[PDB]
């Protein structure tokens, strides 16, 4: 089966393109690779070309995809802009038609890709920590202050774990807080690398 | 960290549906026998398989948005779409934003649910693709 190289890619502005490996491990299997790129409501955008947008894949092996950056830099300066890189992955082996009707499938795999300009002055492992909080009754509002996407997750308010959340550079996100929902927040993010950053304990706004 | 290496259950990710009989579906909404079928998250950490979004995309029956169409055509049977199922009987309409739920191997239903008044028999095909994306 296929699997992509990593959960996330940075785009660093100014790089003529970025690198993402797809491989299958799978000496017996075969499949079509198709790329592109989305806008942030899935809708797919040329301002990124990725290339081979279409490629085999025979048995086991290591390709490269190579995604470009085509947005003319007109995107923002001064913080992070979301796309989704998409990578299906479609069965192509010769199978046999049988009497039997099927449901046939194929593969998508979905990952953010965050196009980051340069020079931003806060550095990225300095961002989760930045995160603020605002309560009322039954809702939770996060407050990203910083340049970059964060990926808000196992957020606890006292012994109740709350919804996962993206919260937008320079912006704000709301969560639903249940009745039992305690005064303690704590929460982690997912970072550059893919992984959960360390339990860090909310703060409330001002 | 690495997406998951997604598996189906054959290696062409071929659901075998079996064959219609046109004269069992008597109403609209009415559900032949279920098919199992179930998909595998592997390789990946559990960081990475709890934190995924699941949606299957298809191009949806004409009289019924949530399932798979199954086509038209000289042979082709009429009014009933493919209808998915999670694994406690909650239809997972097609074409919605990711869903999550709370392991990896996901296990699914597929079914055929009558879309109109007369169902006629015929060849009964869908295509969809499934789509997991990572938080």
């Amino acid at each position: 089966g296929v699997a992509l190289g990593a959960t996330r890619v940075i785009y660093p502005a100014g790089q003529k393109q970025e690198q993402l490996a797809v491989t299958n491990n799978d000496e017996n299997s075969t499949y079509l690779i198709q790329s592109w790129v989305e806008n942030a409501d899935g809708v797919k955008d040329g301002r990124f070309i990725v290339t081979p947008p279409l490629f085999a894949m025979k048995g086991k092996k290591e390709n490269t995809l190579r995604i470009l950056d085509a947005t003319n830099n007109q995107l923002p300066q001064d913080r992070e802009s979301l796309f989704w890189m998409n990578v299906k992955a479609i069965p192509s082996m010769d199978k046999s038609k049988l009497t039997e009707n099927t449901l046939q499938l194929a593969i998508i795999s979905r990952i953010k890709l965050y196009y980051r300009p340069a020079k931003l002055a806060l550095p990225p492992d300095q961002a989760a920590e930045k995160l603020r909080f605002r309560r009322s009754a039954n809702s939770l509002t996060l407050i990203n202050p910083t340049p970059y996407y964060l990926t808000v997750t196992e957020l606890n308010a006292g012994t109740r774990v709350l919804e996962n959340a993206l919260v937008p550079p320079m912006g704000e996100s709301t969560v639903k807080l249940p009745s039992d929902a305690g005064s303690n927040i704590t929460y982690r993010t997912i970072n550059d690398y893919g992984a959960l950053t360390p339990k860090m304990t909310g703060v409330m706004e001002h | 960290a690495e997406t998951c290496r997604i598996e189906a259950g054959d290696k062409q990710m071929t659901v075998n549906m079996g064959q219609i009989s046109s004269n069992r579906f008597h109403a609209v909404g009415e559900d032949s026998a279920p098919v199992p079928f179930v998909i595998h998250l592997r390789e990946c950490s559990t960081v990475v398989s709890e934190r995924v979004g699941v949606a299957f995309h298809g191009v949806a029956d004409g009289k019924n948005p949530d399932v798979l169409s199954v086509g038209e055509g000289p042979g082709i049977a009429t009014n009933i779409g493919v209808a998915l199922f999670d694994d406690e009987g909650n239809l997972v309409p097609i074409n919605r934003p990711p869903a999550n739920w709370k392991s990896t191997s996901l296990h699914f239903i597929a079914k055929y649910r009558a879309t109109g008044r007369r169902v006629t028999g015929g060849i009964a095909n869908a295509q969809a693709w499934f789509s997991l994306t990572y938080q």
